[PDB]
This record gives C-alpha cells, structure tokens and sequence, in this order.
C-alpha cells in the first residue's frame, strides 16, 4: 500500500583507494545498457501467481441469512401440530 | 473619519427630500442610529463629481459612536474618492510609489482616523499604526450552488436497444418452442403474461417437456427484472453533482484554465496576500486580468452565472450567503486576521482605542453587535 | 553540455542530463536525482459486468441448499393434504416454484387449511429471498476502473502481436536513444515497430487518445511528467517497478574534479532530508497522479448478459432431450 | 423506477445542530424546551467570572 | 509569568497568554498569533430520519 | 476517540481573544516584535505551524 518514498538504490560497497571502482561501475553500467539486467530481473523476480484488483462486493453466504430456513423450519413444526390437532377436532 | 461601502459593515442610503435619514426601527423596537456622510454617488465620479451626501449607518458607525462617547470627541464621517481599500503602486510619472485609496487618504492627511473593515497586514502596518481588533476573521471563497436535477433518459437507459431487441425475439421463440412441444395464441399469451407479470390467461402446459420450459421462462423473467432495477438504482445513486471548489488548495484552482474563473476585489489585502506568495504565482496571473473593483460588483457577477468563485472575507461572505439562499461559502478559512483603527503614527488615541476596545470585547457590547448587524442564517 | 564540459568553457552542467556506458570516459557524472529509463504510455481502460454476476449475490451452497428446502416443504404439502384435481405432487412444486420468482405463473391453490399456512410461510419466505438477491445484485453494480496494464517489454503482446488480437500497434519516435536501445536488444521488435513511426510527441498523445495507437515507448521522465497533466486523466505509464535499461540524470563534472564527492554528498544528504520528495511534489507531479479508478457504472450490453441466455440455452436445450426421451 | 430512487434516498449523513452560542433560546430559556439541557463549564475561572 | 516580566527578572513571555482589559496596564502584548474565547463542545447525533 | 465530538465554528465565539507575547511597558522590541509575527501571516507559516 502507498506510494514510494525515499527513492534510492542498490550498489556495491568497496573501501576507499580500492582498484575496482571504475571498473566495477562500468561493467554495472554495461550490463543496464545491454539488457543483462532485465534478464536477471525476468529470470528471478519475475511471478504473477496470483494478481489482484478491486475486490467484489461481499456475497451473502448460508450464516449470512440463515434466519429464514429457521423460520420456515418452526414454521413447519407448528403447522405438523396445527394439522394433527385440526384432524383430531 | 474615512469609511468605505460595505454592505454587512456600512450601508449607504440616499437622503431624504428635507435632508435627513428616514426614521428607521429595529424589530426589538428601537431606533437605528444614522449619521449624514458626504460622499461621492455610487458610481465613479468622472464628469458629474459632485459630493451629494449620503447618510450612512451600520455596524462601523455603532462602534465609532460608542468610542465618540467613551472619549470625548466630535467626528465627521466621509466617503472616500477612489472606492478602494488602499495599496502600493507606481505612476506613470517618476518612480515615486504612492499609496491610493484610504490609506493614501489617511497619510496624506485629508483623514485622521480609519473606521472600516480594513484587514491588519505587514504591508500597510510599517507606515500607520493598527488598534486591536475588533473582530477576528479570515478568507474564504463564495461559489453558487447548482440545483440538484436528475439526468435521467428515458427508461430504455439500463437496456440497450439491442438487448431490448433479444427479449422481444426470445419471448416469441419460447412461445412458438412451447407450442409446438405441446403436440398457438395461448403460448404467447403465456408468455407474455409471465414476462410483464400481468396475470392474462389460463395456459396450462401439461405436457411435461413444457413445464422445465415455463419455470425457466419464468425464472429468466425474474433475472432480467431484478438486473434492470438493480442497475437503474446503482445509476441513480451514482448520479451526484460534481464537487466544489473545498478550500484554496483545490487543483483546479491551483492550475488555471479559461473554463474555470476566479477573482477578487483590485486593490485589496487579497491581492497583496496573492502576489507575495511565491508558489502562487500562475493563481495571481490569472486573477490579474479578471479582478473586479467593488465586492456588491463581484457578488452579482458570481450570482449571475458570470463569475465562478469570489474569494473574500469571511466575514463578509458568510453574511451574504445567509440571506441569498443560493450562495455557499465554500472550503476552511486561510490567512486568518482582524479587523482594527488605523491612525497615524504619534496619535494620542491608540492606546485609549485599544483599552476601550478590549473592554468593549470582554463586556458583551461587540456580541449585541454581532447578533444586531450579522447572524441571520435563515438559508 | 558535453562538449562545453570537455573543451573546458565550463565546469559543471546542471539540466536533463543522461547518464550511459560512453559519454563518461570524457566526463565524470555525480549521483543521479532522478531516474528514467524506456517506458511505455498506453491509454486507460473501465470495464464491464461479469457474465455470471447474476449468480454473485447468493452461494452455490444457497441455491442448492434452497432447492432441497422447497423440495422438503412440497413433499410435507402434499402430505398434509393427503390428509376432481384436488391436489398432486407434481402441482405442489410448480406452484411453489411460481411463487418464489415473483409469482407470476398461474398455479392451483390447494383444498386445505393447514396448507394454506404452509403456503403463506413459503410466501414470506420467496418475497424476502427475492428483496435480499435485488438488493445484493444492486450493491454488485458498483464497478470501478480496471488498469490493463503490462509487464513491459517482456510479454508476448510485444514480442509476437502476430498471434493474438489486432496488434497493439506500439510505436515509439524514431531517431533516438530509445530506437537504438530496441534496436540493439530486440532486432524483431525494432522491425516490427517501423509501421507506427510518430513525428514528434506531441502528436503521439492525440494519435493514442484517437486510437491510431495503443502504446507509445519513450524516456519514463518525460512519459510521466506528460501522463500527470492530462487533459482528463485517460492516460497512465506502466510503473516504475517495470522500466527496461534503468538510468538517472546526473551533473557532468570535470574529470578528476575535488568537487565531485563534495556534489554526491549533497545531493545525498538532499534525498535523507526529504527535499526531493517536496521538489517533486510541486515541480513534477500533474493535475491527477494520486488518483484510484473512477466507478462510473455503465448500462448493460448482449456480453454482459450472455451467462442468463446461456442459461436458457441450455435449458431449452435440456427439455428437448427430455421431450425426445 | 420508484424502488431505485427510494433505495438512492435512503443514503444519509450526519448534522451537526448548528447552535448559535450563548445566544439562543437553549442556553437563554432552558425551561422553554426540556428544561433539563445539563450545561455547565468549570468552576473557578475567567470562564465562570465571565 | 506576568510577575516575572513586572518584576525585571525576564524581558518577554512566550506561552498560552491570553490578552485581557486587565494585565495590560503592567506589561505590553503584540499581534495576537492565535485567536481563542468561549466556546461550545457537544457531541455528534445521527439524524437519519 | 472515535471523533464523536464536535465545537461550533470560530465565528461563533463569544469574548473573542487571542495568545500574545508580553513585553516590557516601555520597549522599542515590541515595534519590531509585532511586524515580524505578521511577516508569519503573509508567508503563510502560521498555517503550517497549525
Ligand atoms: O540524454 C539526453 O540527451 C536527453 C534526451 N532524451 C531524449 C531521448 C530521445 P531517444 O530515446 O533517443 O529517441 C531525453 C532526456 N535525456
Ligand atoms: O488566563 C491565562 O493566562 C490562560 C489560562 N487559560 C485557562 C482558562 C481556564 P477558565 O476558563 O478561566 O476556567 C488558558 C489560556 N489562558
Ligand atoms: C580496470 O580496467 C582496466 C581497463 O579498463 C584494466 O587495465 C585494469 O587492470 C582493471 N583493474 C583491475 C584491478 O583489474
């Protein structure tokens, strides 16, 4: 979430009066100009397994309204005994 | 004394025949008092300049009153010639920066003291000396408010002809489908008894291959009725005016574009404040060549349709809006002040000015003003 | 720039500057303030309903579990009145199944009072089922914006357009860094893209506002500075995650110069203290950058209802197998 | 079309009673409405001398 | 705060000062950099009806 | 907590006042004191500082 802050990046880190500075900058400078680093970018972070977007709207599940079943089921029971009563008068 | 127009503060009527105020009443039942102020007429002077006066009452002239009575002295209010407020400018003759308006007047001495809502600010504070002030405001912006109408087509919004097409074409397709699985006029009428729920006919389709057909039909009906109103109620609640300007920081008012106006009075605090500002330098461009030179001016262009939003005073605004009912004050207030005496440096009045303003504050005389001259939001 | 630095009329040189494997043996560049790189602008898209949202507000675990249900209070119906056409249970479920959608079909009323309880239940029942799927279905319409956007240069819709739908048509500015660069790393596309050659930029934003074009390539800096002040917000880059042959501005300095480390110091205390971000806040970002994906709910087409008459299809279908049994 | 615009109604928001300040009938006559308003501030102060 | 100032022992007093009739005719205030009073607090109702 | 609670707009303020800076009674620094607190005004600071 949010946007980038502190836009930096990474590098290689030598000691001071160290032969390999320019060296080094070049051949890293070589590689982004050649497309070695989109290579290396492709081959290791590289995954769409599972993407996302704006979620749907929630859908209303069984513990959702699982009132109304309820209330036909009592409605039934006492209808068994309306009937039977009816019946018997 | 040296006073402006301003509608809230100062209003400026015309005199009668014999030369005097006509007698006014206030709705508790008591009189409004009135001096006679010799100004200029409404419009700018040009060839007729003559000086007719004008008795002028209000807010400003209770409170000069009251300090009159407190300190012994006498007063004689005027207009002032140019209209404006007062600010810095050149002339076309030798690079001389002058002040006009008021607080010209004042320095120039034609004046000796300023009753009027004049903003307290760095500019005009190193020449005249502010007393404290005696009502605390800030800067708002005023628009119109749009009427709330409903954008709606016809009913055929939610469908397309096409799918309106499909429906016609399906309905009959299951009508003959169920006629024929029966080995007619009653199929249709079936049909279209249970697509328009109308309850027209008696079909009864034993045939058990046309039962499935029926309840699905019947089912089919079901979906297209809910979906229609479910999208005509998702449109309808999607369908809200856009949104206003909601403080200065608003995008559109940080980028100017000929689609949307803004502007204010030439000649103010307003427009000092918008030019000294660094990061608002294309706001100000675009103000400087749609500014107008009276604020009654401004309010009736913004009224109709001409001006989009006026910034101004709070205090001022939000007074207009409550007695017009088709203005908003729009967005927080920014450059927060006050409004307070000014008098040349040297005076023996400010402090006096300022102890009797500060014991008028903490008393409840300033509120009975308030609630006499201003609060009557009846929008 | 680069010449003034190198015949020493000057020392530094401050502007969009760009930094790369050649130009530096002549010039030394000091860390970048801003990165860049070959992105890709296309045009933004809404989107429609889905086929099956008709089936979204209730779980398959419903309908069915619902079905079971009628089935359970037609069979204790027709029980019930067990004890001419007085009633059957081939009737009971029809008229049942009439009064859950809308009632709407002609049914038969049964002949008996403890029945008619029953009935009424299944009644309150279908009407508050039927206000709940409306009410769901209302709630479902809401939808936003959906951005298409792409990996970047490395998915099939750039190296092989020729098997799928129309081309994208992606063009970029001929005679420039970005066509050597695509050039070079990808010879097919760079042949591929000769037949949408833009003179200009400028005209690239008005040839993909009209649909000449569906992507235009060129440097990230200049892309998003265009995108932030759009004339309506139709048009958004890919990201900066996904930027192919990454670099930054810099300042030229003399070659082995004393001033050079003194510059990176300061540009990257600048970045720690945060005065990039405020830079950028007033001087890059446009009119609409922070922005999510307007709603603006649509009307309904053939394609979005194509799962209800796949439905009746199939139906249609499944009766005159059971007709020709 | 009358369910769908009544659904559209039925969205509400809040509002803020608007109370002039110690200047209206509800800290001015109490008694006129519900006399029982529970009003009061801290003793002891420039507030309560006031 | 104000006696300190009256008293010599400090020149200014920086703080949540209220400016007043009173305590003026001992020290001097300046331009006010925040305005304040009495005022009312209650809290939020629905009103959805 | 919960921003259930709410207080009426500035313009309804009753004995309107303000936090000041005291000085000595007789102090050429007040002159120059005031101007700069309405330099902060112009620039705007006073809003950020808020
Ligand atoms: O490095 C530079 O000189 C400038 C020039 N860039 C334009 C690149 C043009 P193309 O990509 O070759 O078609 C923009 C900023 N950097
Ligand atoms: O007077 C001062 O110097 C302070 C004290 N104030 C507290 C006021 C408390 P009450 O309303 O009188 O009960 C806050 C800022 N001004
Ligand atoms: C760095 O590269 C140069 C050629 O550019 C080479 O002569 C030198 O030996 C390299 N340095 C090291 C430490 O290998």
């Amino acid at each position: 979430t949010g946007e980038l802050f502190f836009r930096s990046g990474f590098g290689i880190g030598m000691r001071k009066d160290s032969p390999w500075k320019q060296n080094v900058s070049l051949s890293i400078l070589k590689s982004h100009e050649n497309g070695f680093m989109e290579d290396l970018d492709k081959t290791w972070v590289r995954y769409q397994e599972c993407d996302s977007r704006s979620n749907a709207p929630a859908t209303l599940t069984f513990e959702n309204m699982a009132g109304v079943f309820m209330l036909v089921a009592g409605g039934i029971v006492a209808g068994i005994f309306l009937i039977f009563i009816e019946i018997a008068y | 004394i040296v006073t402006i127009h301003q509608e809230p503060f100062v209003y400026v009527k015309p005199t009668l025949s014999d030369g005097t105020c006509k007698e006014e009443f206030t709705v508790n039942g008591d009189p409004v008092k009135k001096v006679i102020c010799t100004g200029p007429n409404d419009t700018s002077p040009g060839s007729p300049r003559h000086t007719v006066p004008q008795c002028c009452y209000g807010f400003c002239i209770d409170l000069l009153i009251k300090l009159a009575r407190t300190m012994n002295f006498t007063y004689e209010v005027h207009l002032v010639a140019d209209g404006k407020f007062g600010t810095q400018e050149r002339v076309n003759n030798s690079n001389k920066k002058e002040w006009n308006g008021m607080m010209g007047e004042l320095l120039s001495g034609q004046a000796d003291m300023i009753v009027a809502p004049l903003t307290i600010n760095n500019e005009r504070a190193q020449y005249i000396e502010f007393s404290k002030p005696f009502k605390y405001q800030g800067l708002t912006i005023l628009v119109k408010k749009e009427i709330p109408r409903s954008t709606l087509d016809s009913f055929m919004q939610p469908f397309q002809s096409t799918l309106w097409l499909l429906v016609g074409l399906s309905v009959h397709v299951v009508a003959v489908m169920l006629y024929l699985l029966d080995r007619l006029s009653s199929a249709m009428w079936f049909s279209w008894g249970v697509l328009l729920n109308s309850g027209i006919g008696e079909g009864a389709p034993r045939s058990f291959s046309a039962r499935i057909l029926g309840m699905v039909w019947a089912g089919f009906a079901m979906i297209i009725v809910a979906s229609y109103t479910a999208n005509l109620a998702a449109f309808l609640v999607l369908d809200r005016p856009e949104e206003r300007i909601t403080g200065i920081n608003d995008p559109r008012l940080r980028n100017p574009s000929d689609k949307f106006i803004y502007a204010t009075v030439k000649q103010s605090s307003v427009d000092i404040y918008f030019r000294r500002q660094v990061e608002l330098s294309t706001m100000y461009r675009h103000m400087e060549k749609h500014n107008y030179e009276s604020a009654a001016e401004a309010i009736q262009a913004v009224r109709d349709n001409k001006l989009h939003a006026f910034i101004w005073d709070s205090a001022v605004l939000e007074f207009e809006a409550s007695q017009k009912c088709d203005l908003v004050t729009t967005g927080e207030l920014f450059f927060r002040s006050g409004f307070g005496i000014g008098m040349r440096k040297d005076s023996p009045w400010k402090q006096n000015v300022s102890l009797s303003i500060l014991k008028s504050h903490e008393n409840g005389f300033m509120e009975d003003l308030d609630k006499t001259w201003v609060r009557y939001q009846e929008c | 720039m680069i010449g003034e630095v190198v015949m020493k009329r000057a020392y530094m040189a401050v502007g969009s500057l760009t930094i790369n494997e050649e130009r530096s043996e002549v010039v030394d560049f000091s860390v970048p303030f801003i990165e860049t790189g070959i992105s890709v602008m296309v045009s933004r898209s809404n989107g429609t309903v889905s086929p099956s949202a008709f089936l979204e507000p209730f779980s398959a675990d419903v309908w069915v579990m619902m079905f079971v249900m009628l089935l359970i209070v037609s069979a204790v119906a027709v029980f019930v009145f067990e004890y001419g056409p007085s009633f059957t249970i081939g009737k009971a479920i029809w008229l049942l199944w009439g009064l859950v959608f809308n009632n709407s079909v002609p049914v038969q009323n049964p002949k008996g009072t403890t029945s008619k309880i029953m009935v009424s239940v299944w009644a309150f029942f279908a009407v508050i089922f039927l206000a709940s799927y409306t009410a769901n279905l209302a709630a479902f319409m809401i939808q936003e914006e959906y951005v298409d956007q792409v990996s970047g240069l490395s998915d099939k819709k750039f190296q092989r357009p020729n098997d799928f739908s129309p081309p994208f048509r992606f063009g970029t500015v001929p005679n420039g860094s970005t066509e050597r660069n695509i050039r070079n790393n990808y010879a097919e596309m760079h042949a591929y893209m000769g037949k949408f050659n833009q003179r200009g930029v400028d005209d690239a934003l008005l040839s993909l506002k009209t649909g000449k074009l569906d992507a235009f390539i060129y440097d990230a800096a200049v892309l998003n500075y265009m995108a932030g002040r759009d004339e309506g917000c139709k048009l958004v880059t890919i990201g900066s995650g996904k930027v192919f042959a990454s670099t930054g501005y810099g300042i030229a300095i003399q070659k082995d110069s004393g001033w050079k480390r003194q510059v990176d110091l300061a540009i990257l205390q600048l970045f720690g203290d945060g005065e990039m971000e405020e830079l950028e806040a007033l001087w890059l970002t446009g009119i609409c950058h922070n922005e999510k994906n307007e709603v603006m709910s649509s009307q309904l087409d053939i394609d979005n209802m194509a799962g209800v008459f796949y439905m009746l299809g199939a139906a249609m279908a499944l009766s005159l197998i059971t007709f020709i049994c």
